[PDB]
């Protein structure tokens, strides 16, 4: 019910990644051309995101999962930045 | 209607044909029109010789000598008419004869290959690309030569430069840094020029003898005597100066690159570089550019002159050696044929690449025909230039005059290198050289103002984009009727006398006469002019010269009027101006609207679509007559039948006047009696008030032609059948769709009426009548899978074309303007019952708001008002040269004549003056407008000679205080372009990716809302209205439909949510490493996604 | 343009407050059925083709007129919203 | 004209800049042929201004 | 002017939106220039001329 | 500061729309997500299978490069879709930026439906308090209110019978 | 035109000064003056201990003055949301809902009007 009077930008912890994440996608299976349903828990699994059918798919468009890289990754910006924040 | 021409100037020569520019360019581009042995080699043969000779001499086995002998293309594969009916392109297949030789004995010669199906130029000049024809445009640029400018930073010292084109190729730059530097840059890097001179064959001793003979900086080249003692070694040292990681041992490796073909420009030898060379610096041009490779040594008859030039201009004054950048004389023009030939050469070069690879891959010599030849590359390249090149576009099919003007106008911009959009301020101002060269009033106003203009009407290109203009030779006190088309540069060499000067024949009539010495007014004796202005006409382009009384009008709106002259739509009724310039005959002559009888003869038959003539030669030929032909914009196209059967017509006799010709005369728009007076509010600023009669009479109307089209496809979901079926509800509207899929012809159409039936996946998916207006069905085309010569695109199961016609009468919102510049839009047509009427029942057609003229600077319009008013009673026309034409003395003469006519017949009616006339005349005396004591007859006559007279109201019938000038004004209806039509959509479609409403073919479409509009809303406290706009009327499908339903039941609309694009951007932020938290009044997260984000 | 706009201006501290008040009153007339009026019976907005303007051709005129009357009292924060709406809904079957 | 206000809003260096009095004193110019040397001279010191 | 240029139009929908539009966006309500205090409804040339002519002596 | 648990866009956000006949138009994010998944998958496999250190560092480079490309295409080479077009897939940076990007798109919202435009004519009779309106535009505009009223009257049986009644000029 | 407008224009263009005496933060920092006298009150009025934030008012190009801005929303507007948000994230950024632009992208009512 509160009206937004401020916005706040902050970094995210992978733990925080999970803090919202609705599971993880692990094999990139959009859909079979026969079966046009989200094939697996893949990049569009209904459960990870939400019911495709009417709460309708809005929750899908809002609920988000994560993907865990075995090898950690680096935010390209923080180095590619003209001042490479990490390198500085 | 006798023609009273007032201007008395002996035009020694007539106007030349207009559009040859586009013909010859193409015509001269293709010498194939004559025997390939004909000397014309520009275009085709030049590209052959440049790129045909593909040699692999020593690479494995070489000796590949594929030599061109003879080319030709002489067939349009299908007729232009068919090339429209089917969207086929009018072309000719060009065969290039070629013979292959090798180091081995044996000469395989594959003669003919249809390499190039090059579109053939239409008689007009346009080319049929796909069903329709386009037109190419020419441009301006820097003439390729040698030019000189003081050093931008170093003002004391200047610099010289040589400009070879194409761009790829070194740009010669020469400057002297007296500290010991002789700086020449080819592309980027400086190089001491003297080393190159020695490379060329020049010794320091002679270089100084004949160079330092007069100048001082010659010692700046003797200094490098270290490289001055090794001439040919100097070349290897040159390539050492090159640092490409390459071995300096190359006798002329890069020297050829700096020779004649590739980097040095191939500009015509003699003027293209020589004239710049012969004239400015240097004498002879042995080879267009600097080239010598026959003996390993080099010859360059330019760089020695260039350096002699630098010496001269730096030290002495052997001439006036300073080249102007913006002077037209050194600024050249480009033709279409050049583009044909350069894309042609690009295609040949690419083909040389492939044939080169294939010959070496080609094991045996039995490879000339196919293994060496494949037309795919250059053929597609020509297609790309004539279709994928932006230069050529739609042709101006507004009126024949519009077309001719468009076809004889040149711009500055083009590929961009010549000149791009952001720098024209200096170019936009009319150079002095434009005199007799460029009409500075024809340029398109706007961003591209000073960018485009029609050349001087009488001025023409002599050889190479260089305008020469007629000028009356004037010898001493004797002028010569001989006219010399002078070069702009040559123009400065003399004193050009004006044409307005009176003469007694070949001898002037004034000792003190102005002349154009070098673009200045020089008031000198008659003996000081070498040439005198042939005519004011030569001063302007064609479109300039068609407004009679230019002598009393401002250029600001003179350009406006000349431009609006192009947008005239040919009318149902074609009228010629009451006062003309004199070219309408020549206009309809050069502009092929009307038909003209070749020679003397008689009419065999004149049918509504044909005319068989029988000439005095004993022959007879028939010519089909264009009844109704659509334009680029959907207008009528007819040659008005002007000759009866068995009618003796002479040579060049107009046969059927074009769509906008009265009697072999320019006739568009109409002449209407008009009175200028500030009426209530319907002549507000430039609003025009019209009486009803011009609608009662068939006096302003045209047919507009609409060309719809649809197709059936074979969707993988199921081919989209073009059918009559609307599955769900109603068959009643299907009666109109008479045949299955296709509709019946010759019917009116209402908005939303089915046009082409069809169903997708079955799901009903068919064509309908577009919203707005449709007229009557006229034609259809049905190219199903049965493609006779058509290639329906993939997926396209079939195609269909539909033609409707709507006889558009002039209506309330229409817009009109006069030749003299003043424009406006019809404000209201008033019932002629009460509208003001003359003492004679005859009332005027249009009443204007006078306040317009004073701000405007245009008196020629009122002068024409008087002239047309006179011609009214005189029932006769006039010819007024722009400045030499009528004079106000003759104006008052005709005024007295016409008033005498009118009121002598008034008297014969048994009626002189009315009490209203007497009172108004008394009041004019009160204002002094009429001399007190003069007869009401005589003072009314003077008022008439004033061009003003009395008027009666009609509603209150009262006479009008203050006499008013009126006349028969030749007013035109401008292009009532599509912006006129309502673009008013409430509900309908939306975008795919976004939910912003977008209709179009189905529904009108949502209007652009812009940003500064929201800024204005911001200025007001428009909070929830703006919220509604951006949410209920901008993006929110759910909210917009919710408001839809609220309105449907008529209740209070719902509450818009948080901007969902906003939430989407929030989710985007969260998607990346960024985390976004909304904050409370105190620092606390506040949730936008109420329960749609928290897990569980 | 609008009657007694000067008078209402005087009774209204801020132009935007007058705007908000008028709009709130109009939407009141709308939501609870148009019977949310106080000066309707004797003098009233009236149409031209008929007396249809007695009902609600344009509510905003109704709000303006009632404001010209001292019948309505607009408080920027005058009553707790929950109870105000609750009593409106009990006491207006005009819906 | 317009570029005047343009740079008037963007803090910049005007091309035709006029030397302002660095000090609050009196003025004493040396009229040297090449360039004047105008000093804001006051009871402590004079500020050089080399006027072209 | 009347040289051909065509204008657009939209509408406020919500009762409050319409109220706000009519209130502070009415031209009959928007008289003086707020940019500077000049009135932006300056009488035009035709009416000005008519009154000058009528009131002249 | 670095990335190890990359959240995966909600499904419709990178929509896959069926164009027709079986072809699929997919927002390029998935085109990259798939590759990322493959990257990580083979990495897991080889870490289970064997340690070819040169090889392992190879898959590490491909993994990190895929991560960066997903964050941004073009910063290091120009990754694009399969053969057919050398057009780098719009990355997160591309979606959020550009002359027509997420910031450009979101802030403006250039399209209003109940809008129109056409030529004007003076209203000398008109008072400024009013406006000169040709009916035939207000017709389409107020179709909603028009149906509302003409159902408020007996003009059509229902709102939709009204739609049919008013869909024709005749 | 009444001079009110230019008054606002300049008062807004030159609303930043650069510290010369560090207080809590470094002297070499040029930003909102009003922020600066508020800080001075804090450090010496609200805070005991006269840690002076000495500054010189900043004559700043109006283009720069806009570019020299607080909210990351508008800052991320034109040049590069990448780098802008780089700073916006490196430090916990708390952008107050002030200024019409960012208020608008959020779609929240501008404070003006109603
Ligand atoms: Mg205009």
């Amino acid at each position: 019910k509160k009206e937004v009077r401020k916005v706040r930008i902050a970094l995210a912890s992978p733990e925080k990644i999970r803090s919202w994440s609705y599971g993880e996608v692990e094999k990139p299976e959009t859909i079979n051309y026969r079966t046009l349903k989200p094939e697996r828990d893949g990049l569009f699994d209904e459960r990870i995101f939400g019911p495709i059918k009417d709460t309708k798919s809005i929750v899908r468009r809002y609920r988000m999962g994560h993907i865990e890289l075995a090898t950690p990754a680096a935010h390209i910006w923080f180095v590619k930045d003209v001042p490479s924040k990490i390198g500085t | 209607m006798e023609i009273k021409r007032f201007g008395r100037i002996r035009e020694v020569i007539p106007l030349p044909p207009l559009t040859e520019i586009q013909v010859e360019s193409y015509r001269r581009a293709l010498q194939a029109d004559v025997p390939p042995e004909k000397r014309e080699n520009v275009g085709i043969q030049a590209a052959f010789r440049e790129t045909f000779p593909i040699e692999e001499e020593d690479k494995g086995k070489g000796g590949l000598v594929l030599d061109f002998l003879e080319y030709r293309l002489g067939e349009p594969p299908f007729p232009q008419d068919e090339c429209r009916e089917k969207d086929l392109t009018y072309q000719a297949p060009l065969y290039a004869r070629l013979q292959l030789i090798h180091k081995d004995t044996g000469l395989i010669k594959e003669d003919e290959v249809f390499l190039g199906h090059i579109p053939l130029m239409t008689e007009d000049g346009s080319f049929i690309i796909n069903g329709a024809d386009r037109v190419i445009v020419s441009q301006i640029h820097r003439s390729p030569g040698v030019y000189f400018t003081p050093d931008p930073a170093r003002p004391g010292r200047y610099i010289a430069s040589i400009i070879p084109l194409p761009k790829r190729g070194p740009w010669i730059d020469l400057e002297v840094e007296p500290n010991g530097v002789v700086s020449m840059k080819v592309n980027k890097r400086k190089f001491p020029l003297v080393l190159l001179l020695r490379v060329l064959g020049y010794d320091q001793e002679t270089l100084a003898r004949e160079l330092g003979a007069y100048g001082e900086l010659v010692q700046g080249l003797m200094d490098e005597s270290v490289f001055a003692m090794r001439p040919e070694e100097a070349l290897i040292r040159l390539f050492t100066l090159l640092r490409p990681g390459d071995p300096p041992k190359r006798d002329k490796a890069v020297a050829y690159v700096y020779g004649l073909i590739a980097d040095p420009r191939r500009y015509d030898l003699g003027e293209a570089g020589r004239y710049k060379a012969e004239e400015k610096l240097g004498i002879r041009l042995s080879g267009r550019t600097l080239a010598r490779f026959e003996d390993g040594e080099f010859k360059d008859e330019v760089f020695l002159p260039t350096l002699r030039y630098l010496f001269a201009l730096t030290a002495g004054v052997p001439g006036h050696e300073v080249d102007d950048i913006d002077h037209l004389g050194n600024r050249r023009i480009r033709t279409v044929g050049e583009l044909m030939t350069d894309q042609f050469r690009v295609g040949l070069a690419r083909l040389a690449r492939g044939v080169r690879e294939r010959m070496l891959m080609g094991s045996e010599d039995s490879l000339t025909p196919a293994k060496l030849v494949n037309s795919r590359p250059l053929e597609a390249a020509i297609r790309e230039f004539f279709s994928r090149s932006q230069l050529s576009q739609f042709k101006d099919e507004t009126n024949p005059l519009s077309s001719l003007r468009h076809k004889r106008r040149i711009s500055a911009l083009g590929p961009g290198g010549l000149t791009r959009e952001r720098a024209g301020f200096d170019v936009r101002d009319v150079h002095r050289t434009h005199y007799g060269r460029i009409c500075p009033v024809e340029t398109p106003e706007g961003a591209n103002i000073g960018l485009i203009t029609s050349l001087a009407a009488y001025a023409r290109v002599d050889e190479l984009g260089f305008i020469r203009t007629p000028y009356r030779r004037v010898v001493g006190g004797v002028v010569t009727d001989e006219v010399v088309y002078m070069t702009a540069t040559e123009e400065d060499r003399y004193t050009i006398a004006q044409a307005n000067t009176p003469l007694e024949g070949n001898r002037i009539a004034a000792e003190r006469v102005v002349a154009r010495r070098k673009g200045e007014p020089v008031i000198v004796s008659p003996e000081e002019v070498e040439f005198m202005d042939v005519s004011p006409k030569q001063v302007f382009s064609v479109n300039t010269n068609l407004i009679p009384f230019l002598e009393h009008d401002d250029a600001n709106r003179a350009l406006m009027g000349s431009n609006m002259q192009t947008q005239a739509v040919p009318l149902i009724r074609a009228q010629a101006p009451v006062v003309m310039t004199g070219l309408e005959e020549r206009v309809v002559r050069d502009s092929l609207a009307a038909l003209y009888a070749e020679e003397d003869g008689e009419v065999a038959k004149v049918d509504g679509n044909r005319i068989v003539v029988r000439y005095e030669d004993g022959r007879l030929v028939e010519y089909p007559l264009r009844r109704f032909y659509r334009s680029n914009q959907g207008t009528a196209l007819d040659q008005r039948p002007r000759v009866v059967v068995g009618q003796r017509v002479r040579k060049g006799d107009l046969l059927a006047d074009g769509p906008a010709s009265e009697n072999g005369f320019l006739a568009l728009g109409q002449n209407v009696l008009v009175a200028i007076m500030p009426f209530d509010g319907y002549n507000f600023e430039d609003a025009i008030v019209i009486s009803e009669e011009l609608l009662k009479r068939d006096f302003y109307t045209s047919i507009h032609i609409e060309r719809y089209e649809i197709e059936a496809r074979d969707t993988k979901l199921g081919p989209e059948r073009i059918t009559r079926d609307i599955p769900h509800l109603s068959e009643a509207a299907l009666r109109d769709l008479d045949e299955e899929g296709v509709v019946r012809i010759g019917a009116e159409v209402k908005p939303g009426d089915i046009l082409v039936g069809r169903t997708s996946f079955v799901k009903d998916t068919s064509l309908r009548v577009p919203p707005g207006e449709g007229g009557i069905v006229v034609r259809t085309v049905r190219l199903r899978r049965g493609d006779p010569g058509v290639e329906l695109k993939p997926g396209v199961r079939e195609v269909v074309r539909v033609y409707v016609a709507q006889k558009r009468k002039l209506q309330v919102g229409d817009k009109l303007a006069n030749r003299h510049g003043n424009k406006g839009v019809v404000a209201k047509i008033l019932p002629v019952e009460d509208m003001p009427h003359l003492p004679d029942g005859t009332p005027v057609d249009v009443i204007l708001n006078p306040l317009g003229v004073p701000s405007r600077m245009n008196l020629g319009q009122i002068l024409e008002t008087h002239l047309g008013l006179a011609g009214y009673f005189l029932g006769q026309r006039y010819i007024s040269p722009i400045f030499d034409g009528a004079k106000e003395p003759e104006i008052k003469e005709l005024l007295a004549q016409a008033f005498e006519v009118y009121f002598g017949k008034r008297k014969g009616e048994g009626f002189g003056v009315d009490k209203r006339e007497v009172e108004v005349l008394r009041r004019a005396e009160k204002l002094g407008l009429v001399t007190p004591g003069k007869t009401p007859e005589e003072q009314l006559k003077e008022l008439f000679l004033q061009g003003k007279v009395v008027l009666y109201d009609g509603r209150t019938g009262e006479p009008i205080e203050g006499p008013i000038v009126v006349g028969q004004m030749f007013i035109m209806k401008l292009y009532h372009m599509v912006e006129d039509k309502m673009h008013a959509r409430s509900t309908g479609p939306y975008s795919l990716i976004t939910q912003q409403p977008l209709g179009g073919k189905a529904q009108f479409g949502g209007q652009r809302f812009g940003e500064m509009e929201v800024w204005a809303l911001e200025a007001y406290g428009a909070a929830h209205t703006l919220q509604e706009m951006l949410t209920l009327k901008s993006d929110d499908i759910e909210g917009r439909n919710a408001a839809y339903e609220a309105i449907i039941k008529g209740e209070d609309v719902p509450e818009p949510s948080v901007p969902e694009s906003f939430r989407v951007l929030v989710k985007e932020l969260q998607a990346l490493a960024l985390d976004v938290q909304t904050l409370d009044e105190k620092d606390n997260p506040v949730d936008i996604f109420e329960g749609l984000a928290s897990k569980r | 343009a609008e009657p007694g706009i000067d008078k209402l201006f005087g009774m209204v501290d801020s132009k935007y407050r007058l705007t908000v008040v008028v709009a709130k009153r109009a939407q009141q007339l709308l939501r609870h059925g148009f019977k949310n009026t106080v000066l309707e019976p004797e003098e009233r907005p009236k149409m031209q083709t008929l007396e249809g303007l007695f009902d609600d051709p344009n509510a905003v005129t109704w709000a303006m007129k009632e404001l010209l009357t001292g019948r309505l009292v607009f408080g920027e924060n005058l009553v707790p919203e929950d109870r105000l709406q609750k009593e409106m809904e009990r006491l207006y079957p005009v819906e | 004209g317009l570029p005047r206000v343009i740079e008037l809003f963007e803090a910049r260096r005007p091309k035709a800049k006029a030397v302002i009095s660095e000090i609050d004193g009196v003025v004493r110019i040396e009229e040297t042929e090449e360039k004047l040397s105008v000093f804001v001279e006051s009871e402590g010191f004079s500020k050089e201004y080399k006027l072209p | 002017d009347f040289d051909g240029d065509q204008m657009a139009v939209h509408v406020p929908l919500s009762s409050f939106a319409q109220a706000e539009a009519r209130i502070q966006m009415l031209s009959a309500h928007n008289l003086l220039s707020p940019a500077s205090g000049e009135p932006l409804a300056k009488p035009s040339r035709d009416i000005i001329l008519g009154l000058y002519y009528i009131t002249q002596v | 500061m670095i990335l190890e648990a990359v959240p995966v866009l909600p499904p419709d956000l990178r929509p896959m729309v069926q164009v027709d006949g079986g072809r699929f138009a997919t927002s390029d994010l998935n085109d990259l997500y798939r590759r990322l998944i493959n990257r990580n998958n083979r990495l897991k496999k080889l870490l289970a299978q064997g340690a070819p250190e040169i090889i392992i560092r190879n898959e590490k480079r491909m993994l990190q490069e895929a991560v960066d490309a997903l964050l941004d295409n073009g910063r290091r080479g120009a990754p694009v879709t399969n053969p057919g077009s050398d057009r780098p897939l719009r990355s997160l940076t591309d979606i959020l930026s550009g002359k027509q990007g997420r910031f450009r798109q979101n802030l403006l919202g250039k399209r209003v439906d109940y809008s129109g435009r056409s030529v004007i004519v003076v209203g000398p009779q008109l008072k400024l308090h009013q406006c000169g309106l040709p009916k035939r535009m207000a017709l389409e505009l107020f179709k909603p209110f028009l149906l509302k009223k003409m159902e408020e009257k007996g003009i059509a049986p229902n709102v939709k019978a009204a739609r049919r009644m008013l869909e024709r000029q005749r | 035109l009444h001079d009110k407008h230019i008054e606002i224009v300049v008062r807004q263009m030159m609303k930043y000064v650069e510290v010369t005496d560090p207080g809590d933060s470094r002297l070499l920092e040029g930003q909102v003056l009003e922020k600066w006298d508020v800080e001075a009150l804090n450090e010496r009025l609200i805070a005991e201990g006269k840690t002076p934030v000495a500054w010189k008012p900043l004559l700043m190009g109006v283009t720069k003055s806009a570019l020299s801005t607080k909210s990351w929303l508008s800052a991320a507007s034109f040049q590069n949301t990448t780098h802008v948000l780089t700073e916006a994230a490196i430090a916990g950024k708390k952008d107050e809902l002030i200024g019409l632009k960012e208020n608008v992208i959020l779609g929240r009512l501008i404070p003006a009007g109603t």
